[PDB]
RNA sequence: GCCUAACUUCUCGCUCAUGAGACCCCAUAAAAGGUGUUGGUUGAUAUUGACAGCAAUCAACUAGCCCUGAAAAUGGAUGGCGCUUAAGCGAGAGACCUAUACUCC
RNA sequence: GUGGCAGCCAAGCGUCCAUAGCGACGUUGCUUUUUGAUCCUUCGAUGUCGGCUCUUCCUAUCAUUGCGAAGCAGAAUUCGCC
């Protein structure tokens, strides 16, 4: 069944602005701007009002329709890293091994070291947009922060995967870098 | 219902398999075919299902000597020709003569880079529904060992550079010509009235 | 090592389901695998936990 | 993105079929395929039409669900639609091919003649125009 | 039937036809990748095999058995007079490769 | 086997009785509404219907009058309820269907096309137990629920136009959107 | 649709398959499964505001398409190329092509 | 049919626990590296066992690469996927 129209709609806080078109979105704030594309969904996005945006589709099916409020929450995403941006929090556990982690290239690169022991030192490039850095407070606490949340993601699920154990029972040998907190820079 | 010269496509946005009928048709019906930009042509579906598609055809070889066995063009000009070829009766005199009409090329050669090329709206793309995969015959030989992407990329970006240039160009004599024919209107009144009489302007 | 930090890797390392067709690593809350491969079979066991 | 759309009243020209080249206003929508639609005072008959045979135009009228026929005909002709459209570039043009395609020989050389002519001296006045 | 007992096929099939070389000179086939940073310089040059020798050289190898011991090791002398530069040619990318 | 052959098929009344006999001197009338293409296969199923439903076959009864039924208005939209039983390839089924259209006889071939392309079901095992107009509100199926709506408004989104009488090629740019 | 004479003809649906499917005999496929999608049956809750989180929803069934079940040896077969609002599946409509068949000479 | 291989329901084994790994009573398939049944081709002849030698192909994967699950704390071992 092809429902005639089904849309829904962002609204923007006050100091954002998002001027689309062309279903590309350009929201900026205070801490800059993101620009992202939804090409590869054929609906109509456009602005009703000030700070309003309407993504809306005309005879979908189940699996497209699925998709206006997945746009919708991009575009929020988008807002809130624009506003407060985004802090992934992990935590290094280990039973012996102190997990070494450090920074380097210009701190565009975060370098694991001692995991389980082993001489081999893990490398992991940093998205542009995205920092890192280690809490001299809190031990064993590494921060990834940035605007944009997919890419803040990314870095730390592949800071997170590049720590895992082989040939040996993860039941029971929990070593690793795990993400622990994900939450925003400016306190919420 | 021939044509006097050759006929040129440009290939993007096209459908593989429906220009090629077409091309084949007009072949075999007697007119010379050069299809431009072989490699911004579309095959509807994925990109997996071509790809695997290909690595099936490319599996097809003699065992006994497989310089005897299935040739795999890499290339997409190649591509669309033997598309073409699949299309004809080749084993036989007839189909071989409305083969060797045919001209496909990777990007826009000089010898037509001063042409207008055509398109064929039944073969379009632009059929498909919207929710549809399509892959590339650019990226499918890029990855199944073409080795001139890049080359082809790089002189088309010049192509288009000296285009636009040409194009604004031409915008400019346009208005001019617009105005100049703004400045005739004395003149031209009498023969305009006849015109525009017989539905002209 | 401290109780927090057990329960945190527990959390990736343990608390998940299996799929009985294809051992599909699964999260605790689902219904079916998410792997084409066993036609997304709807029966599944927890992760053998630690006896 | 979309500024005309199929409602209640919109007046939209038969491209392809029975009654090719006239408008229509839509008094029913069947389904998303189907439209009832009645033209009384451009020669169309309360009839259903595909969608896929219509093209929308950019005169609504202020009707009503399933308005009879004599109620089109009055906002049809309350609106001046038929006016408004032959005011349309859409309307000249096909009214431009009509007149092409009924032409006779002796037109035909006319048209000919005066059309070299007015291009001769339009290319005059735009050498002078490049020349400057 | 399946041959009774395993054992790898005789040759290498990637450097068949063993068939003559076309041309008695050596055809560079590739060249190294160009580095635009780097002085400029030859990438190639000729000699002729003169022939067989061996050396005595004291082995710098941390780690082997050898390190700091001396071993004999055959070597093959090339003479290279130099080479006249009597031309100079350039390539042209088209869609079909390298063009002179 | 039975096919609704035919664009719109046609609506017929066929009233028919058995042949009276000595120990029955006056025999029930009975009345059928058929769908069907001509008045041939009207009578071959208001046959197949009564010899269905009471002891009579063709042999032994006779067809008093067969007469073809008009729309009484095709210048209005109704909404149309069709109660039908069928046979999949396994078991037995009733269905209720609903359509839009100006003519029940419309409404009746908008069924047969819906469940050849839904269900693969063909005319031969297809019975139409009753055919009516619903009103807007007893209305129970979404699709046709969308369209009892006094705004209703959408556009065509993605307009693919086929030339007709044109050569194959051309150097103009196809346009899918139309604002 | 092109091989191939005859429409990329007209109307309504369904189908996305990391090699889908494609026409009597005919050139293999089953039990059992899918919270993929599309229709139906039954029983409940819900505006005395139904389920989730600190305005329709829930449950069990049913049958269309698709998917898993589905492993063989030279490289290979809806006949091939290809085809994805199809050039596939089902219901239909106009026209058209074509026998040593029918009519006439 | 027989031979070989793979599935479905779970009565039970597995210290407790049907499904880690197995799985009776039943039951659904696959294959032609077994042996049978037939007698279609060959009796104006297709040289009939095994080994040696040499290619290539298929996997229902023993090893190696990348992984998932264990009645996985590790030499080790088992199941499963590409």
């Amino acid at each position: 069944m092809k429902l005639i129209e089904s849309n829904d709609t962002v609204v923007f806080p006050e100091g954002v602005t998002f001027t689309v078109k062309n279903r590309i979105v350009h929201v900026t704030g205070p801490r800059g701007t993101i620009r992202k594309d939804f090409r590869h969904l054929h609906m109509e996005m456009e602005r009703i009002g000030k700070s309003t945006l309407r993504v809306r589709k005309w005879f979908g099916v189940r699996k497209e329709l699925a998709a206006i409020r997945t746009v919708c929450s991009h575009i929020k995403n988008m807002i809130k890293g624009v506003t407060v941006g985004f802090r992934y929090k992990m935590r290094s556990v280990y039973a012996h091994f102190p997990i070494n982690v450090t920074l380097q290239d210009g701190n565009r690169t975060v370098e694991i070291r001692n995991f389980l022991g082993e001489k081999i030192v893990r490398r992991v490039p940093l998205p542009e947009g995205v920092i890192a850095t280690i809490s001299t407070a809190q031990k064993d606490e590494i921060v990834v922060e940035g605007n944009d949340v997919q890419f803040v993601s990314q870095a730390a699920a592949r800071i997170q995967q590049s720590t895992a154990v082989k040939e040996k029972d993860i039941r029971k040998f929990l070593d690793g870098i795990y993400v622990s907190e994900k939450t925003t820079i400016v306190p919420t | 219902g021939l044509s006097n010269r050759a006929i040129i496509i440009d290939g993007k946005n096209h459908l593989l398999g429906r220009l090629a009928s077409i091309v084949a048709k007009k072949l075999l019906q007697g007119d010379k075919v050069v299809v431009l930009r072989a490699e911004e042509i579309v095959i509807s579906g994925n990109f997996h299902r071509s790809k695997l598609k290909y690595m099936s055809f490319l599996r097809k070889r003699c065992n006994i000597n497989p310089a005897r066995g299935a040739f795999h063009y890499r290339a997409p000009g190649k591509i669309f020709w033997r598309t073409v070829r699949g299309m004809l009766p080749h084993k036989t005199n007839r189909g071989n003569e409305a083969l060797k009409n045919l001209r496909a090329y990777e990007g826009v050669p000089a010898k037509y880079q001063k042409t207008k090329s055509l398109h064929a709206p039944s073969a379009s793309r632009f059929r498909l529904q919207p929710r549809r995969k399509f892959c590339v015959v650019g990226r499918l030989s890029h990855e199944v060992g073409w080795q001139f992407q890049d080359v082809v990329a790089k002189l088309e970006a010049k192509r288009k550079v000296k285009g636009a240039a040409y194009f604004e160009q031409k915008k400019k004599m346009d208005k001019l010509a617009v105005q100049a024919k703004k400045n005739a209107a004395p003149k031209i009144a009498q023969y305009q009235k006849i015109i525009e009489a017989l539905g002209y302007n | 090592i401290e109780p927090s930090l057990r329960q945190l890797a527990q959390k990736y390392n343990c608390d998940k389901q299996i799929c009985r067709k294809c051992y599909a690593r699964l999260p605790p809350r689902a219904s079916n695998c998410r792997k084409k491969k066993c036609g997304h079979s709807s029966e599944l066991r927890i992760k053998k936990k630690l006896k | 993105v979309f500024n005309r759309v199929v409602q209640i009243g919109r007046v939209v020209f038969i491209a392809s079929g029975k009654d090719q080249g006239k408008l229509a206003a839509i008094v029913n929508v069947i389904d998303g395929n189907r439209v009832q639609i009645d033209g009384p005072s451009s020669d169309v008959t309360r009839t259903v039409r595909n969608l896929k045979d219509l093209q929308l135009t950019k005169f609504v009228l202020k009707l009503r669900v399933g308005q009879r026929t004599k109620g089109v005909k009055a906002a049809f002709d309350a609106a001046k639609v038929t006016e408004n459209f032959q005011k349309t570039q859409w309307a000249k043009k096909i009214a431009q091919r009509a007149i092409r395609a009924k032409l006779t020989d002796f037109e035909r050389y006319k048209l000919m003649k005066a059309k070299q002519m007015r291009n001769r001296i339009v290319r005059v006045e735009l050498a002078k125009l490049k020349k400057a | 039937s399946h041959r009774k007992f395993s054992a790898p096929r005789h040759g290498h099939m990637g450097f068949t036809p063993k068939k003559r070389s076309r041309t008695y000179r050596g055809r560079i086939k590739a060249f190294p990748k160009d580095d635009k940073s780097k002085p400029i310089h030859l990438t190639a040059f000729l000699g002729y095999k003169a022939g067989m020798t061996h050396i005595v050289r004291d082995v710098d190898k941390p780690g082997s058995k050898v390190n700091k011991k001396e071993v004999v090791e055959a070597v093959t002398i090339v003479e290279t007079p130099p080479m006249v530069i009597a031309g100079v040619t350039g390539y042209v990318d088209t869609p079909q490769g390298p063009r002179a | 086997p039975t096919k609704a052959l035919g664009e719109t098929l046609n609506e017929y009344v066929v009233v028919g009785r058995k042949i009276p006999t000595e120990k029955e001197p006056v025999t029930p009338i009975w009345k059928m509404q058929i769908f069907a293409t001509n008045h041939v296969i009207a009578k071959s199923r208001f046959w197949y219907f009564v010899s269905m439903l009471r002891r009579v076959k063709k042999a032994n009864g006779e067809i008093l009058s067969i007469k073809q039924v008009f729309e009484k208005n095709p210048g209005t939209v109704k909404n149309y309820g069709v109660w039908l039983k069928y046979d999949s390839r396994t078991g037995h089924h009733n269905m209720y269907r609903e359509y839009r259209d100006t003519t029940v006889a419309g409404a009746v071939t908008q069924c047969y096309r819906d469940m050849g392309a839904r269900h693969r079901a063909q005319a031969d095992r297809i019975h139409i137990l009753k055919v009516q107009t619903v009103k807007a509100e007893d209305t129970k199926r979404a699709g046709i629920k969308m369209f009892h709506d006094a705004k209703i408004r959408f556009p065509l989104p993605h307009r693919v136009t086929k030339r007709k009488n044109l050569s194959v090629f051309t150097t103009a740019r196809q346009n899918t959107h139309f604002a």
